[PDB]
């Protein structure tokens, strides 16, 4: 909207408080849009005997289509916005710009992948709070979106050349952070709740969980198949929750033809590390915590004082 | 509350035959919607679900229709073991409030066979505890529906008699019936004659069956 | 320092504590920087570490600022240090696994032996002291053993381990026959 | 498919409570969902309420709410129906039944509302009176009719058979009534040929297993 000339100012995507108003405002969304027929969340403050809250309810079967959100000023703040098509969250932004509110936001929730998201500009990005520790999530910034499409058949198919060119450019960026000297490994989901190890998302009001397995199996820079890749996947009823911890249940598909088709446009990944001085990396399809959803599309904006 | 209304109470079948059972549903319950066949003393048994998806082990005789508010179970040619009570069930809402419909209950349709009337004075034994009671016996008839008035000296009884009827004979069809008059000991010395008033589509006129205390 | 002592086969129950009753991010990892098993948001995610079939935390009590790692089936080599990364701090427990075992499940005769063998995880210098169904005292380090059983000695017996001050209990049956002269 | 075997007959005073159990073999129990539905003599069935296993959340009938308990033991795939404060009117057989919900485990779910799996019934009696053998008295007689009157028992059942079970053909023995006393009472008779009374002797055998009671009475003619 409006440039702001010979302006330095610092940014923290990872302590950033319009990740934290946008959260509340998707489990909010959720709340109104997508019911359970019965959800349990737990209460064990007590000195002993667990409670577990048990809420059933009417639950209607509805369509549930993500709609772009724009995220304005709050009474008494601006808005700032990174300019640098190749900035990684965190530090020194010396093109920034006041903006009145943010880009189109689709709350999309999943898992593993990201969807529907923007694309950089340049080259593909990664970024981590920090990249030594092998705990803390790797946001993936592909730059050309790959297409996922999923029926309620049990399926999803990804085109193998685009995922392969993918993996290569991923690679390519993970040992540049890593050690040119790495050899670049991707490794299914070591394990977790079945929303975390397979990938996960709603297409149609329905939830699904894609076995990413042949996704994530290849090894980059070590030596020197089929045009589609299907994923096997299973619509489910019961389901973890992603706002809190607890369950939802939900009612079986009324719909015999449940399509979508999404570009992937990110990934979230997570390195094993560990003392093991053989020079190889090992990346797995990570998520859960969403906060890193919204974080992967408002790494570029900042609420500050006016 | 969804009411489930079963229609008729009790069908009268020829063996071998058709028959048509009806459920009605006070709001839609769209086709969750099962039939149960029960026999006496044995737990229900589920035919179909779904209004017309037939349960595993259940012949292709029997077959489920309708949705919405409106159901129909048909068998096709009945057999011996298909005579019994048949319910329906809706399980449409949520939170469930699942609710059944009051049976149907289908019986072997015969012809016309007139009762054998018994009477039975108390016994000597039960006189000496106090009370008489008095039996009156309707064997071996056909249809179940009879009327038994109990007269004392002429006097037209109610109030003192209990009557119970046996499940349907598995090999000639017909029921039987019993009749007990209960009075004192006391209210029994102060009477003569008891009799028993059985009135039958298969009699001609109202047949009595009686005896003189003492 | 932190230690606690577990028994072969058995579960246990490492504790993690954050300074406010919040679900926040946590993680466990061994001494080797492997990890365990931790969050992510409200899921639970698991690593690549030999205990993976094995671990699991309890996620009704993460609201309440607890994350522990519960490790079942017990192996000797989850001997380890653990430690749980929350808050920007780090809390380390140093877990020992034990077992005993009687040199045989078989019935034993009066005068015959009975040969306790202690499984101890690289490193440990535990000692053991076992007492019969009689009174009868043994002492010892990885093998301790009785050279001649009596009749009363058929029944519980009770092995305590000790290890860096702690100690861990075992109750091991023994069959010794009574014979007619 | 899973059998269901549910625990044997309660007698109970109006306002006790009473807690009646069904094991369920042979499948993965929570796999299934578990629904309580009983049944008054002489009456339909209603749906008492359902628990759904593996979330161990369980749904009521309303008329029933606040005193109807529905539970399971995973660890030994038991259900349990807790029935507070009863009334005479809760006598009735109480049924288990079950069905099939999909993989549970791995998170599918149909939430099926028929039930194709049954228990055998448990018969729940509730009732000021006390336990008491019957009375015996006899019925005496081309064809001729005899037999016994089984007066004054509580509770259900009773069960009778002719000549030690040697005699069957012609019997009948009606569904007992319950007598303003609190009391059951019913007859058992059998049709025979007259010209075998004065040779061939007819005995009634009534157990009444509740009282641990056993009765032989010989009916003779006149
Ligand atoms: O809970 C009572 C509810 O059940 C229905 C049918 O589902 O009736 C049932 O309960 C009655 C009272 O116990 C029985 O007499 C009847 O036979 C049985 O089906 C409904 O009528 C009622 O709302
Ligand atoms: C802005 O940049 C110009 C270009 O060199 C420079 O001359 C000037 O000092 C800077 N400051 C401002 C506020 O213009
Ligand atoms: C459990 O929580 C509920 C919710 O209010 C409460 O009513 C109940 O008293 C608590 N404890 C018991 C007794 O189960
Ligand atoms: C700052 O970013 C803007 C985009 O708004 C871009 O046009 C410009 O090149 C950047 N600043 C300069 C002077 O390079
Ligand atoms: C992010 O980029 C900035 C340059 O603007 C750099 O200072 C910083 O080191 C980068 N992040 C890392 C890896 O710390
Ligand atoms: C991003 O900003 C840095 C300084 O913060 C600048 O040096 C660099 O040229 C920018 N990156 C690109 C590729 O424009
Ligand atoms: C995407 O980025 C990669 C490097 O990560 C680069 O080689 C490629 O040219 C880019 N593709 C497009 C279309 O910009
Ligand atoms: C980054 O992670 C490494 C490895 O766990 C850790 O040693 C280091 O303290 C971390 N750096 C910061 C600034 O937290
Ligand atoms: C997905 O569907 C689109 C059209 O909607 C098609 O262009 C594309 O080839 C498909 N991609 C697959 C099957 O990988
Ligand atoms: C996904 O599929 C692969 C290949 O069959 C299998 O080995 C793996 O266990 C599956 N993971 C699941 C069930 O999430
Ligand atoms: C992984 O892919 C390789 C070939 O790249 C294949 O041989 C192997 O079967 C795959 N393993 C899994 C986990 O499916
Ligand atoms: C890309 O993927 C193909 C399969 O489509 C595979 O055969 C090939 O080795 C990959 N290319 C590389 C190694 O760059
Ligand atoms: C994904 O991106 C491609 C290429 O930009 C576009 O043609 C397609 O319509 C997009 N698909 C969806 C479902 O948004
Ligand atoms: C991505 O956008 C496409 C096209 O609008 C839509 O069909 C699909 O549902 C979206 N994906 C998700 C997971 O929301």
């Amino acid at each position: 909207e409006v440039v702001l000339v010979n302006v330095t100012e610092n940014f923290n995507m990872w302590k950033n408080d319009m990740v934290e108003q946008m959260h509340e405002d998707i489990i909010s969304l959720w709340d109104q849009s997508l019911k359970p027929c019965v959800k349990l969340t737990p209460l064990c403050v007590g000195a002993g005997s667990c409670n577990t809250s048990v809420i059933t309810q009417a639950c209607p079967k509805v369509s549930f289509e993500p709609i772009p959100i724009h995220y304005c000023a709050p009474a008494g703040f601006a808005i700032l916005k990174c300019n640098n098509k190749t900035f990684n969250g965190t530090g020194p932004c010396t093109n920034v710009s006041t903006v009145q509110c943010t880009h189109g936001i689709r709350p999309v929730v999943s898992s593993q992948l990201l969807l529907n998201g923007s694309l950089a500009e340049e080259e593909v990005v990664i970024r981590s709070v920090n990249f030594t520790d092998n705990a803390k999530t790797i946001i993936v910034q592909l730059n050309t979106s790959v297409e996922i499409n999923c029926t309620g058949a049990g399926h999803c198919n990804i085109a193998r050349a685009k995922w392969n060119n993918t993996l290569k450019q991923i690679a390519s960026k993970l040992r540049e952070q890593f050690g040119n000297n790495k050899t670049i490994i991707f490794k299914q989901s070591s394990g977790g709740d079945p929303e975390i190890v397979t990938h996960w998302f709603n297409c149609g009001g329905e939830f699904f969980y894609c076995n990413s397995t042949q996704l994530f199996n290849s090894t980059w820079f070590n030596s020197t198949g089929s045009d589609t890749i299907t994923l096997p996947c299973r619509i489910k009823q019961i389901i973890n929750m992603w706002q809190k911890v607890g369950k939802a249940m939900y009612a079986p598909p009324i719909s015999g033809q449940i399509r979508c088709s999404s570009n992937i446009t990110g990934l979230l990944l997570t390195r094993d590390g560990g003392n093991s001085n053989n020079e190889s990396e090992i990346f797995r399809p990570g998520g859960g915590d969403m906060r890193d959803n919204w974080r992967s599309e408002l790494y570029k904006y900042k609420v500050v004082k006016i | 509350d969804i009411v489930m209304t079963q229609s008729p109470a009790t069908l009268s079948v020829s063996p071998g035959e058709r028959a048509t059972l009806s459920c009605r549903a006070s709001e839609s319950v769209s086709s969750d919607l099962a039939w149960y066949q029960q026999k006496p003393g044995q737990a229900p048994r589920l035919l179909i679900y779904g209004a017309s998806t037939r349960a595993t082990g259940v012949p292709a005789r029997f077959s489920g229709s309708g949705s919405g508010a409106e159901f129909t179970l048909t068998i096709s040619s009945l057999q011996s073991e298909d005579f019994a009570v048949y319910y329906c069930q809706q399980y449409n809402n949520w939170p469930p409030r699942y609710t059944f419909g009051q049976g149907t209950r289908l019986e072997i349709k015969r012809t016309v066979a007139a009762p054998s009337v018994f009477i039975f004075p108390p016994s000597d034994e039960q006189l000496k505890s106090g009370t008489a009671s008095v039996v009156c016996l309707l064997n071996n008839f056909y249809p179940r529906e009879a009327k038994v008035q109990w007269k004392v000296d002429n006097a037209l009884q109610s109030g003192n008699s209990q009557e119970s009827v046996t499940e349907q004979d598995s090999k000639d069809s017909t029921y039987s019936l019993s009749s007990t008059l209960t009075l004192s000991k006391a209210d029994y010395e102060k009477h003569k004659v008891y009799a028993c008033e059985v009135t039958h589509q298969g009699l001609s006129s109202p047949v009595t069956k009686s005896f003189n205390r003492g | 320092k932190k230690v606690v002592l577990g028994k072969k086969g058995d579960t246990v129950e490492l504790t993690c504590t954050a300074s406010q009753k919040k679900s926040i991010q946590f993680h466990w990892k061994n001494s080797n920087q492997i990890k365990i098993l931790g969050n992510q948001g409200s899921f639970l995610t698991k690593g690549p570490s030999k205990l993976n079939d094995r671990a699991d935390s309890r996620r009704s009590l993460w609201d309440q600022g607890n994350f522990p790692l519960i490790i079942k089936n017990l192996k000797i080599e989850d001997s380890d240090t653990y430690i749980c990364e929350v808050e920007d701090q780090k809390e380390e427990v140093q877990l020992l696994v034990f077992g005993l075992t009687a040199n045989s499940d078989t019935h034993l005769l009066q005068g015959q032996s009975l040969t306790l063998t202690l499984e101890s995880p690289p490193g440990s210098s535990p000692s053991v002291q076992c007492r019969s169904p009689r009174g009868k005292n043994i002492q010892g380090g990885k093998t301790l053993s009785v050279s001649q059983l009596e009749l009363q000695d058929s029944g519980t017996w009770t092995c305590t381990v000790l290890q860096n001050q702690k100690k861990v209990e075992f109750k091991i049956d023994i069959v010794v026959l009574a014979f007619q002269k | 498919e899973v059998q269901l075997v549910e625990s044997g007959a309660e007698v109970k005073k109006p306002g006790s409570s009473v807690k009646v159990s069904c094991k369920a073999s042979g499948d993965t129990f929570i796999r299934y969902s578990f629904t309580w539905v009983r049944q008054a003599p002489g009456q339909g069935l209603e749906w008492m309420g359902r628990i759904i296993t593996i979330l161990d959340v369980a749904h009521y009938a309303p008329h029933l709410q606040g005193r109807v308990t529905i539970t399971a033991d995973k660890s030994t795939s038991t259900v349990y129906l807790e029935l507070r404060n009863l009334r005479s009117d809760d006598t009735a057989v109480y049924f288990c039944a079950g069905v099939y919900e999909g993989e549970a485990d791995e998170g599918e779910y149909d939430n099926n509302g028929f039930l194709k799996h049954w228990g055998q019934g448990t018969l729940v009696t509730v009732s000021s009176a006390s336990t008491k053998g019957p009375s015996v008295f006899p019925l005496a007689p081309g064809t001729a009719a005899l037999g016994c009157l089984v007066k004054d028992y509580f509770p259900e059942p009773v069960t009778v058979s002719w000549n030690s079970g040697a005699l069957t053909s012609g019997v009948h023995t009606f569904p007992a009534v319950l007598q303003s006393s609190g009391l059951y009472s019913l007859s058992s008779v059998v049709t025979v040929p007259s010209s075998s009374l004065g040779t061939q002797t007819y005995i009634c055998n009534v157990n009444h297993k509740p009282s641990n009671t056993k009765v032989d009475k010989k009916v003779e003619p006149k």
